[PDB]
């Protein structure tokens, strides 16, 4: 059996009272009939209270989860839980989706996103494709940011440019701190291209110290990780046009659809196990009543949940719980401030869209540098 | 008004050592600005309860600072670990005062904590200065696979490449792995004779005794090791002479929450001088939204020096832990520890005592016999 859990929503009951009947909907060859919950009000409290009771009333086998961006907090929660529990677990939303490094040593969490070092390495092909070969970085002290700091300098070593970067620099950038000493440390830069690295919250106080120092024009050009980016689609105002971030390929999509997506895991997974190991393996969780001393046989059923491949893609995982090699794709704040498609990096070789970045200006009416020309030739 | 500080201890005769202190700090510099109190609960098994049992304690009172310790130790690692996943939802700056797992530093992971003993990372630095002091060259280096183990790789590392000595044959082996033999052999013949050790309390149990086979424990032979290496099950089988090493006076579980209060208490003084500090969240259920000035609360309580420190100067490093703490080293003597030295923060300091290396000679071994043969 499998369970579902709306942890966020303006009301989507219509979608909610859509999945209760479909016991019916996969094609996927299982019981793939699923129970529901759902919790108002995220926090430690009703999250714990709810999700082990309900493995009172069923043995199901495993959990699927979704919430809202911008709570951090819940990450390691459910971690947590299937710790104690011993039963596997898929989250498939914003807010779980930043990747936790170490995770509890017999836990089975089963993220659904990509590193740190998986995007620094799509990012440092793009900024070579146009070769702009020098650059700056700029990071908050938000946690986790020495971590970050360690892939440039490792990535910038594995491969064949000079890569001459100018500086690095560090600051304050939460609702409380010295303007002018940031506003020193920034007005005292030069350098075509800036990769920044910073959360949302720290973003607009970034960005709008940008254009007083003259950071913002055509003349320049941003890159920032999965993170800083806003839920997906309303950005805020003080973005400039132009940013870059790489996302993960499920970028656009009905909440709907990924769930699908997601219980198709643990049923090709499950069904897998049959075939191999034989008859359903033993679906069983239970909450604070004597729980988990060891696992002798369901951590056998979880290496058949690491390779599972479904309707043409590649979900192997690592022991890290992250995506190992998915199809991302790259995106970009156009002119009309939305979202657009602008290349994607599949199986090793990152394509692209414009053979040259249009850069605008301050009021759109896209600038194009005289000395640049096409050349078009045969063989 | 009325400041609320919380904690979660033990036996129930610390909680009133608690209020005894929080009462004596209290008539200290207290004053009519605000007054404190106390609040406190016990273990329980199953992890789950406890977290539960957290927010009944938070829904109590607005806390507004907690004290976590584990004198009893079925699992040293997985007791403090819930109040910090339920406390660092909210930022509520948690203070740790007795435990010495590695992973509690990783702030990526758990928000806000603190301790008031360094970890067993940390450790390190003792070796290298013995190994500056003593003119030690030629190191083998063994440690265990789990990230408490990992740790102390790249800690040596980092700090013997400041000098480029770039010690020789890191041996790694998995934990709670028998038979390891197959293991020693490969470091039987290589030109360094001494070994530095770092494992679990089951697992050096059996190095020592796959090692009583090989007959490294021999003459000429120098090893040390760390804290939790011996004084367990396995001290009854180590060989004499490793000069193993110990904290001043941790698990004491007594002083340190003497120590707490008065670096907490000083904080708070410290920070309700100044602008909105509006209030802790009160209730697990029916919010969302995180103390809205919890990081600064942290902010401040970095730096907060401590004088009257009945374990001596308390202060914080970047990342959160006691720094400049006392170790007291040891030396295995006819089955019993008997001191031979101090390391007091930066520099060693030995006294008093004849060394007695494993072999028994009464003489300073260096390593690095020279192998003649050749391959
Ligand atoms: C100052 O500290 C005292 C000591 O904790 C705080 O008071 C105590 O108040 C709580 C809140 O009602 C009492 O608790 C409840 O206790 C009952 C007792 O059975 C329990 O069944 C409930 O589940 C709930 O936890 C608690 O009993 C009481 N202490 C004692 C010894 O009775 C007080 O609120 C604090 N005030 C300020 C201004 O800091
Ligand atoms: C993908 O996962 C399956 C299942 O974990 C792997 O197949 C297992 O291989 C081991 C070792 O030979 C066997 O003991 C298991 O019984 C196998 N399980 C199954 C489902 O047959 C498989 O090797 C992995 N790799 C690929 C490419 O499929
Ligand atoms: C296991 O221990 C035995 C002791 O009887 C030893 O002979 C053998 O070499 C060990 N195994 C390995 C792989 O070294
Ligand atoms: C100890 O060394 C080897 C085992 O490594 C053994 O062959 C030898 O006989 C032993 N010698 C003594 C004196 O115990
Ligand atoms: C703990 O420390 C205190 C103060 O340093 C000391 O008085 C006491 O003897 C120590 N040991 C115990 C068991 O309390
Ligand atoms: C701890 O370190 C201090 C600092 O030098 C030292 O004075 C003291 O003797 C050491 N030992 C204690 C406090 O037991
Ligand atoms: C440690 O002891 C030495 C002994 O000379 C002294 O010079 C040094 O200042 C002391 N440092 C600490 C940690 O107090």
């Amino acid at each position: 059996t499998v369970a579902v859990v709306f942890s966020s929503s303006g009301p989507p009951q219509a979608q909610f009272r859509a999945r209760l009947t479909p016991q019916s909907f996969l094609d996927l060859p299982l019981e793939i009939q699923p129970l529901t919950v759902g919790v108002n009000t995220t926090n430690p409290s009703s999250l714990l209270t709810q999700i082990c009771g309900l493995l009172g009333a069923a043995h199901v086998h495993g959990i699927v989860f979704e919430d809202n961006v911008d709570t951090e907090a819940v990450a390691q929660i459910l971690d947590f839980i299937s710790s104690q529990t011993h039963v596997p677990i898929l989250s498939i939303s914003g807010g779980s989706a930043v990747v936790l490094t170490p995770k509890e040593p017999g836990s089975a969490f089963l993220q659904l996103g990509v590193s740190l070092e998986q995007q620094l390495q799509v990012l440092f092909k793009v900024l070579e494709e146009y070769d702009w070969s020098a650059f700056a970085v700029i990071t908050s002290l938000h946690p986790g940011h020495a971590l970050f700091l360690e892939g440039v300098r490792a990535v910038a070593d594995a491969s064949h440019v000079s890569w001459r970067l100018l500086d690095v620099v560090t600051l304050e950038l939460g609702p409380g701190g010295p303007r002018a000493r940031t506003q020193r440390l920034l007005r005292q830069l030069d350098a075509p291209v800036f990769v920044a690295y910073c959360s949302r919250e720290e973003a607009e106080v970034l960005f709008a110290e940008a254009a007083q120092a003259g950071l913002v024009g055509p003349g320049h050009v941003w890159l920032v990780p999965n993170l800083a980016l806003g839920s997906t689609d309303a950005p805020p105002a003080t973005f400039p046009v132009g940013l870059i971030s790489v996302v993960t390929e499920s970028w656009r999509l009905s909440l709907r659809q990924k769930v699908r997506d997601g219980v198709a895991i643990l049923a090709l997974g499950a069904h897998s196990y049959w075939r191999q190991h034989g008859t359903l393996p033993a679906p069983a969780g239970d909450c604070r009543v004597h729980p988990g001393p060891v696992s002798p046989a369901r951590e056998a059923f979880y290496r058949h949940l690491l390779n599972v491949t479904w309707e043409g893609r590649d979900f192997s995982f690592s022991p890290g719980g992250y995506l190992v090699q998915p199809t991302m794709v790259v995106i970009a704040l156009n002119r009309h401030r939305l979202w657009e498609m602008v290349g994607r990096w599949e199986h090793g070789v990152l394509y692209m869209k414009y053979p040259v970045w249009p850069r605008y200006s301050a009021s759109l009416q896209p600038v194009v540098d005289s000395r640049h020309l096409t050349v078009a030739t045969l063989e | 008004k009325i400041v609320n500080i919380g904690a979660v201890l033990s036996t129930r005769k610390h909680e009133q050592m608690f209020r005894e202190a929080v009462n004596q700090a209290n008539k200290r510099h207290g004053s009519w600005k605000i007054q404190l109190n106390a609040t406190s609960v016990t273990h329980k098994p199953n992890a789950i309860q406890m977290a539960l049992s957290v927010c009944e304690d938070l829904i109590s009172s607005q806390v507004y600072a907690i004290l976590v310790s584990h004198p009893p130790t079925p699992n040293d690692h997985f007791t403090p670990t819930p109040v910090s996943y339920t406390a660092g939802f909210y930022r509520i700056p948690v203070l740790g005062l007795t435990t010495r797992m590695s992973i509690y530093s990783d702030k990526s992971i758990h928000l806000s904590f603190l301790r008031t003993v360094p970890p067993y990372s940390h450790q390190s630095s003792v070796w290298f200065e013995m190994m500056r002091v003593y003119s030690w060259n030629h190191i083998i280096l063994l440690v265990s696979d789990d990230h408490e183990g990992r740790a102390a790789q790249k800690r040596l590392e980092t700090l013997l490449e400041e000098r480029e000595s770039k010690a020789e044959k890191v041996l790694q082996f998995d934990p709670g792995t028998k038979n390891v033999t197959a293991l020693l052999m490969e470091a039987k013949e290589l030109e360094a004779r001494v070994i530095i050790l770092s494992a679990s309390e089951d697992d050096a149990a059996t190095v020592y005794r796959a090692a009583a086979m090989l007959n490294m424990t021999g003459s000429g032979y120098v090893w040390l090791v760390g804290e939790r290496e011996i004084s367990g099950n396995a001290l009854r089988y180590a060989p004499d002479g490793i000069l193993g090493l110990q904290l001043i006076n941790g698990k004491n579980e007594s002083a340190h929450i003497s120590d707490a209060v008065g670096v907490v208490a000083q904080a708070v003084h410290e920070l309700l001088e100044k602008e909105n500090i509006t209030d802790p969240p009160r209730g697990c259920v029916g919010n969302t939204n995180i103390w809205k000035t919890g990081p600064l609360f942290k902010r401040v309580l970095m730096s907060s020096k401590y004088a009257d420190g009945v374990t001596g100067r308390v202060e914080f490093n970047e990342d959160g832990d006691r720094k400049f703490a006392n170790y007291s080293i040891m030396n295995l003597q006819n089955r019993k520890l008997v001191q031979v030295g101090i390391y007091n923060g930066t520099h060693v300091i030995p006294n008093d005592r004849k060394i007695i290396w494993p072999g028994g000679e009464t003489e300073k071994p260096r390593g690095y016999q020279m192998s003649t043969r050749l391959k």
